[PDB]
């Protein structure tokens, strides 16, 4: 009924890689398997058709593996362009419908880590005499693209009013993100002070305002 | 080679209607047949199901029965997918694609690269309306900066929809910008930063002004960022 697959995998240029496809014995064994990359703001691309067979334009470094209940995508010689999407896909002979993998996210780590740079603006004074307080916390200069954000109220959490956006590829390769605290200007200067908490890497960054 | 174009991008409210078209050239339109596929924002891939290209007769994946429907216009060589109720949930990007050759050289199909999917249409469902933003100043500040610099900003606050324009200065100031994506909050309205670093000897001696610009509510916005 369902193509499992693990969420992400990941690897350093030249290394080799191994995505999972998990199945049955009425969508997997017995119907043919395919293979899909789908790279950042693009459609997928087929890399390999009929299990292991590499259609015109594929590199030899990909290839394809089949079991009786389970499929593999093997990368050799693995490069920053790899970085993508993959997904497994076969037919379901019974329900007569494709079904697809849930996909696996693959990261290349193509450069060293870098920290991230945090700059954290408190409402502004025009905000507060519109009767809103939203607290700014951007996060910039960062590698690998990925990113936890936490807010606090003097010593405590906040979950209410946070919106955190997904990383973004900045022009130098490093990546970007933003989070937002929605407060009200009563909450704002009732508190001692407000913080945002970025950890990336085992590394955390927190840095505090206060009204 | 085998082409498909689609067309360009949609905004709806929920309860709507959309037709989204998917025309194909450079092959025998009957040769390969037409699959649906739609993808959620940071989500996988749902086969919606298939039109038969010589017959006319569609295959909808189950769940989609009924607020789906595939259509074709042969003479144009043209596959529709019509989708009615919107709901937020079917946000999303919208392919059309080949689909393998249910007898006659399969192999072929596979080899020569005759499998392709058209760039996507992306389908946007929204509750907002059109809103201009409420740009607010972001007062400098030397502590996340460099030596003798001061980061400040402008909040670019709840507008509908994407995109705006930020610029410092009249275009005058580009060195040290950094303008952030947009969030989308819960209200279906986006907010979006744009910070710069300066010399902290320029303050109260250099003036900053970010100029903002929203086409679609027909909003321009300069904002002064004073020192506090």
């Amino acid at each position: 009924s369902v193509l499992t697959q693990p969420p992400s995998a990941s690897g350093t240029p030249g290394q080799s890689v191994n995505i999972s496809c998990s199945g049955s014995s009425s969508n997997i064994g017995n119907s043919y398997v395919y293979w899909y990359q789908q790279l950042p703001g693009t459609a997928p691309k087929l890399l390999i058709y009929r299990n292991n067979r590499r259609p015109s334009g594929v590199p030899d470094r990909f290839s394809g593996s089949k079991s009786d209940t389970s499929a593999s995508l093997a990368i050799s010689g693995l490069r920053s362009e790899d970085e993508a999407d993959y997904y497994c896909a076969t037919w379901d002979d019974s329900l007569s419908g494709r079904l697809f993998g849930g996909g696996t996210k693959l990261t290349v780590l193509g450069q060293p880590k870098a920290a991230p740079s945090v700059t954290l603006f408190p409402p502004s004074s025009e905000e507060l005499q519109a009767n809103k307080a939203t607290l700014v916390c951007l996060i910039s200069d960062f590698y690998p693209g990925a990113v936890t954000v936490a807010w606090k109220a003097d010593s405590s959490p906040v979950k209410a009013g946070v919106e955190t956006t997904t990383p973004s590829k900045q022009s130098n390769n490093k990546y970007a993100a933003s989070s937002y605290l929605s407060l009200t200007p009563e909450q704002w200067k009732s508190h001692r002070s407000y913080s945002c908490q970025v950890t990336h890497e085992g590394s955390t960054v927190e840095k505090t305002v206060a009204p | 080679q085998v082409h498909l174009v689609q067309s360009g991008s949609e905004l709806k409210k929920p309860g709507a209607s959309v037709k989204v078209s998917c025309k194909a050239s450079g092959y025998s339109f009957s040769r390969y047949g037409i699959k649906w596929v739609r993808q959620a924002p940071g989500q996988g891939l749902e086969w919606m199901g298939w039109i038969n290209t010589r017959s006319g007769v569609p295959a909808y994946a189950q769940g989609f029965t009924g607020r789906f429907v595939f259509s074709l216009d042969t003479s144009v060589d043209t596959a529709f997918l019509e989708i009615s109720s919107l709901k937020t949930e079917d946000t999303g990007i919208y392919y059309c694609a080949t689909r393998p050759p249910r007898f006659y050289d399969k192999t072929e199909y596979w080899e020569d690269g005759f499998d392709v999917w058209g760039r996507g249409t992306l389908v946007t469902v929204s509750s907002a309306s059109t809103k201009g933003p409420s740009v607010f100043p972001l007062a400098p500040s030397s502590k996340s900066t460099s030596g003798g610099t001061a980061a400040l900003g402008c909040l670019v606050k709840d507008y509908f929809p994407e995109p705006v324009t930020v610029s410092w200065n009249s275009g005058a100031l580009t060195s040290g910008v950094h303008t952030f994506p947009a969030v989308l909050q819960s209200s279906g309205l986006y907010s979006l930063s744009s910070v710069v670093t300066v010399p902290s000897s320029s303050l109260g001696t250099q003036t900053y002004i970010c100029n903002v610009n929203h086409k679609p509510s027909n909003t321009k916005v300069d904002k002064r960022v004073e020192p506090k």
